[PDB]
RNA sequence: CUAGUAACGGCGAGUGAAGCGGCAACAGCUCAAAUUUGAAAGCUGGCUUCGGCCCGCGUUGUAAUUUGGAGAGGAUGCUUU
């Protein structure tokens, strides 16, 4: 409509409340280690380590509620695999 | 076997490429089979 | 002239006083008002503790002006201060 | 192999501390009023007694 | 073979059934009798809005599906409905304008489940190639 | 430092460690009173987010709260149940929060943090003295903690229109005929 | 003709004159006049004529000229290949402005991104800057570039060599064009470099030459000694080497300005007498110090060697390369044939660590004979011990060797040859030791399947 | 005032807000997530000749610093009690 001239404003330090910093992903990367994991998480990593990778998102979608909650999950335990299969 | 004496040496795909109607490019990927899974 | 289009450049007359603003017929109470914020006051210059014009001074008596030889001594100067800062207690001291 | 913080480390964990310079001239105010006795040596305390 | 269908030649053809997260309850309801009337359809509710739209061959996929048909909700007021193949086809975006579901107590008919219905086209279904590919999907 | 891995850890309750703590505590708990005094917080990054200081004058006590409906559901919180029951126990205190600590099959376990406002280091210290006014006897009664605050809905938006400043007051507002001097 | 003839503000004036400047080269007196007239100019200089210089006066002039603020963003852009010619060319423009209102600022990569930005939001008039690190600043991060008057390209040869060719094309496309004057510097003419200054200059340049065409890049008359020492150990090594040779000419190469600050307070308080010569003093100290190292019998300079780059080096018993050379080519025929000297032969000596091998192999190919020099365990002067206990015990010699050993982690990390140097094999416990660390200090080293029914984006604003 | 509007309803009885706009009054802050670590620097009690002495709380954290349109640490030079 009107024309004004738009300013470049000052970066907010709001911005980005989640965590960008790595101390962290060090505590809950450490976290995971010692806690272990939860009987769903164990039934989707025995899933994931069978190859079956369909019926493990369907598994944490029911038992989680949402499909992006699922696939969140799924990376983070294929992640944990992983990192098992390197330190094996 | 470095040939240039002081530089550095030189240094699972699942779609087709297509064109597409426009002219650009289009991605053509693996046909879902209607078969009902076991769970 | 605005050889940069700013809005702000026909407004002026990266650090500002803080504690102050430096402003550059009519009603008596006015007058009075002005002459009342306008007298002089005094200003309290705070002195120097006796320790430390002792501290300056042994600072003085070893090295005379290299203040950056006063910042290396670790004896003299324990808690490890700027050449700049030193020079600045010398100064307010009078040591120069 | 590194610590996980990058922060600077502050001036006071090399210079001699600050808290306990008020505390010593908070007791050098004190002793200057006479409101408390100054230091003597263990030995005079047990001689003394 | 799992293919699930009996005959010569087997029309495999899957669909999802998928809503937004802001649909009312007509939408919901339209959702529940439209879902209603094909076996080879799977319901699932709350797709999230954020999420990229190709997303949604992603949850086809998981269920070995190659049709969706997707009720987008904007405002809680205006709907619209996606109807996609899944990997590769064409999609047809649509607005439902006036919506009268299967709970209205007026209509006085009722038919089976399953039922292979007879699909009655327009003329204007093949003279233009818009129209076309709508009826085909 | 320590506290951070508290956090991370209470944000997984049913990974081994957590599931194992909470399954001996329950049993210890379900042994016990149902108004305890707790020497310490069992979860003490908990405690100390929600204002719980190592100082004489804060109190811990645990409580069980029979878990349920009351087809008729109770609208008050499980959790607002707990600080009424804790704080007629301890008349003389303040309840400052709560927080969930376990949960069992017929039981649901809360931790309530209270604060003595007649000891003088609670008087002296201004970040809390305000709980010595008289204005926040029982806070647990008025819906002033954080559970009541949650049930009042205490929210800002048009979400909240009839209770972001009292549902009551709101009613009696819109249900008042104001009639001027010149009409 | 002088720097008095050409009719500058009195404040660059002043400034010239401090720096002790009042002859200028054949760059800056023909590249100054007509960049002061608004016109692009190309340059065919190399390092150590005096290009920075020639390029930061008419920036300085421009930004005085039409008044700039810190409210009015960036002016003008110096975009250079490596971050230590940034600092160097920061301190020159820091020696410039002194008495200019106008801010200055450098944006490097392997700094920190979130200080940086704020830097740019509050308001940095001249920028100089490194291609990826401004090109991140210029796509992620708010700040003014919206009056931008003048682009500076230094050394294009090396920015196109190391691979910044896709983020200078980016660059040009993102920076405004109207009322941009371009000035772009190399010291030699590839089709690269024709691309860049055909996409970045107007349609009319000014092609200016200043080149000896005299290269003495013989491949045969060169003699280079190396010494294979363990990263632990090596600044002990040129510690015990910088006590055995002394009452001899020596001339140190370290790669950052920071690491040359913190040896120079090291060797200051370790009773080692040195000369330094780094970009955070004054130009006329530096000048000062370069002339009484050049007439004396003995002593030992050490400088960074894009520092000395453009230095007329004398004659010295003893060149050592301390750290990984910035341009190995240069480093080995030119800094060879100096090192050699006009009389009796001197010696190249360079610092290897036994994962930095392969830079032989790299010797192998230039067929450069090569000498070997091995030390003696037992006459390595230990001082690890009193290294340590000084940087403990020492706030400014613990920043210092805090800075220095993350400049050197950082240039290690920009190295042209990756190969030879990769910063991934570095063992950084043990390089800190040699800084003088118990534990090393944290650093950053670093600074499949397309998704299913995903087609090419076709519309839509993205920001 | 919006406004008996939007919205909901044997769409009957009816029920029934809010943003903006004008005004009255205006005021902002405290913690948790940091190592004081070159010095628990913090606090409740008791004894008192009232000035400073003991026991205890507390390191599973009491002071100071900081509260995300922020902040810290160094450097820097002015300005404040």
């Amino acid at each position: 409509g009107h024309k004004t001239t738009r300013r470049v404003l000052k970066e907010r330090p709001s911005r980005r409340k989640g965590a960008q910093s790595k101390r962290t992903q060090f505590v809950r990367s450490l976290i995971r280690e010692v806690a272990g994991l939860a009987p769903y998480e164990r039934r989707v990593i025995e899933l994931l380590r069978n190859g079956k990778d369909k019926r493990a998102r369907k598994f944490s979608k029911k038992k989680l509620g949402t499909f992006g909650r699922a696939k969140r999950k799924c990376e983070e335990l294929q992640r944990i695999i992983a990192e098992s299969r390197r330190a094996h | 076997e470095i040939l240039e004496p002081f530089v550095d040496p030189p240094r699972d795909r699942n779609y087709r490429i297509e064109k597409d109607a426009n002219g650009g490019i289009r991605y053509v990927y693996d046909e879902i089979d209607p078969v009902y899974d076991s769970d | 002239s605005e050889s940069d289009a700013v809005p702000q450049q026909q407004q002026q007359e990266n650090h500002i006083r803080q504690h102050d603003l430096e402003l550059e017929s009519k009603p008596e109470v006015l007058r009075a008002l002005e002459r009342e914020a306008t007298r002089p006051v005094e200003k309290t210059v705070r002195h120097q503790s006796e320790r430390e014009r002792e501290w300056l001074q042994r600072l003085v008596d070893k090295h005379g002006d290299d203040v950056a030889a006063m910042a290396r001594d670790r004896k003299l100067n324990p808690y490890q201060q700027t050449a700049s800062d030193i020079k600045r207690r010398l100064k307010k001291a009078g040591l120069l | 192999k590194m610590p996980l913080s990058a922060a600077p480390e502050p001036k006071r964990r090399f210079i001699p501390s600050k808290n306990e310079a008020k505390q010593i001239m908070k007791l050098v105010r004190a002793i200057r009023e006479g409101r408390i006795l100054p230091y003597k040596p263990p030995e005079e305390r047990e001689r003394e007694e | 073979d799992r293919s699930n269908i009996i005959a010569e030649r087997k029309n495999k053809q899957r669909v999802l059934v998928l809503s937004s997260r802001g649909v009312t309850y007509r939408h919901r309801h339209l959702l529940n009798d439209l879902a209603s009337m094909l076996p080879h359809g799977r319901k699932d509710a709350k797709f999230d809005t954020k999420s990229r739209l190709y997303e949604l061959c992603e949850l086809a996929e998981l269920y070995n599906c190659n049709n969706v048909l997707f009720f987008e909700a904007r405002k809680g007021k205006d709907l619209y409905m996606w109807f996609s193949k899944v990997p590769n086809g064409p999609t047809v975006k649509f607005y439902a304008q006036n919506l009268h579901t299967m709970e209205e107590l007026h209509f006085q008919g009722n038919c089976l489940k399953g039922s292979r219905p007879i699909l009655s086209f327009d003329a204007a279904f093949e003279q233009e190639p818009y129209l076309k590919v709508i009826k085909e999907l | 430092g320590a506290l951070k891995y508290l956090e991370e850890l209470s944000k997984k309750k049913q990974s081994d460690v957590v599931r194992f703590l909470l399954r001996v505590r329950c049993w210890e708990y379900r042994q016990l009173n149902v108004i305890h005094r707790a020497s310490r917080p069992s979860r003490p990054d908990k405690a100390r987010r929600l204002g719980y200081k190592a100082k004489q004058g804060y109190v811990i006590y645990r409580v069980r709260v029979r878990r349920g409906g009351r087809q008729l559901k109770y609208q008050r919180s499980l959790r607002a149940t707990a600080e009424e029951r804790v704080g007629r126990r301890c008349s003389n205190l303040r309840v400052l929060n709560s927080y969930w600590v376990n949960q069992d099959s017929t039981y649901k376990y809360y931790e309530v943090i209270l604060v003595d406002p007649n000891h003088k280091a609670i008087r002296r210290d201004p970040r809390i003295n305000w709980i010595c006014n008289p204005v926040h006897k029982h806070r647990e009664c008025r819906g002033l903690t954080s559970t009541g605050k949650k049930s009042r809905g205490l929210n800002k938006g048009h979400r909240f229109n009839k209770t972001r400043a009292g549902r009551r007051k709101t009613w009696k507002r819109h249900n008042t005929l104001s009639l001027w001097r010149y009409r | 003709q002088e720097f008095s003839e050409l009719n500058l503000s009195e404040k660059t004036t002043k400034a010239i004159a401090e720096m002790g400047f009042t002859k200028m080269t054949e760059i800056q007196r023909r590249a100054i006049p007509p960049a002061l007239a608004g016109k692009d100019v190309l340059g065919a200089a190399k390092t150590g004529s005096g290009k920075t210089l020639a390029f930061l006066i008419p920036a300085v002039e421009m930004l005085s000229s039409l008044r700039f603020k810190p409210r009015n963003g960036t002016g003008a852009i110096v975009v250079t290949p490596t971050r230590e010619l940034a600092l160097q060319i920061f301190g020159v423009a820091r020696e410039l402005m002194k008495y200019h209102s106008q801010t200055y600022g450098v944006v490097i990569g392997g700094a920190n991104r979130r200080a940086e930005a704020e830097k740019l939001g509050k308001g940095v008039n001249l920028l100089i800057a490194t291609p990826g690190r401004l090109l991140d600043h210029l796509q992620n991060t708010p700040f003014v570039f919206k009056n931008l008057k003048s682009l500076i390209i230094d050394e294009a040869d090396r920015i196109l060599e190391i691979g910044f060719e896709d983020e200078m094309r980016q660059i040009v496309k993102i920076l405004p064009k109207e009322d941009r004057q371009t000035m772009l510097f190399s010291a030699t003419q590839t089709t690269k470099v024709e691309d860049l200054a055909r996409i970045s200059l107007r349609p009319g340049p000014l092609y200016i030459n200043v080149d000896e065409e005299k290269k003495y890049s013989t491949v045969e008359g060169l003699e280079q000694g190396y010494v294979v020492v363990e990263a632990d150990k090596r600044f002990l090594l040129l510690f015990s080497f910088l006590k055995k040779m002394a009452k001899k000419k020596i001339i140190v190469f370290f790669s950052s300005c920071n690491s040359v600050k913190y040896y120079s307070e090291l060797l200051q308080y370790i009773d080692l007498p040195v000369l330094d010569l780094h970009g955070k003093q004054k130009q006329q100290k530096r000048t000062n110090t370069f002339f009484e190292f050049c007439n004396a019998k003995s002593g030992t300079l050490i400088c960074t060697d894009v520092a000395a780059r453009g230095l007329d080096i004398p004659q010295v018993d003893w060149i050592v390369q301390f750290d990984p050379p910035d341009d190995p080519r240069d480093y080995i025929h030119r800094v060879g044939r100096t090192a050699r000297g006009n009389n009796g032969k001197g010696r190249s000596l360079l610092f290897l660590q036994p994962c930095e091998l392969g830079f032989l192999a790299h010797l192998k190919a230039a067929k450069v004979p090569v000498v070997e020099y091995d030390f003696p365990k037992n006459k390595i002067l230990n001082v690890q011990s009193q290294l340590e206990k000084l940087i403990s015990t020492n706030y400014y010699l613990n920043q210092s060797a805090k800075e220095g050993y993350r400049s050197y982690i950082h240039a290690y990390a920009s190295h042209s040859l990756r190969s030879v140097f990769d910063v991934h094999k570095l063992d950084l416990v043990k390089v800190a030791k040699s800084f003088g660390f118990s534990t090393p200090p944290r650093v950053d080293i670093t600074l499949g399947r397309r998704a299913y029914g995903s087609q090419p984006r076709q519309g839509g604003r993205y920001k």
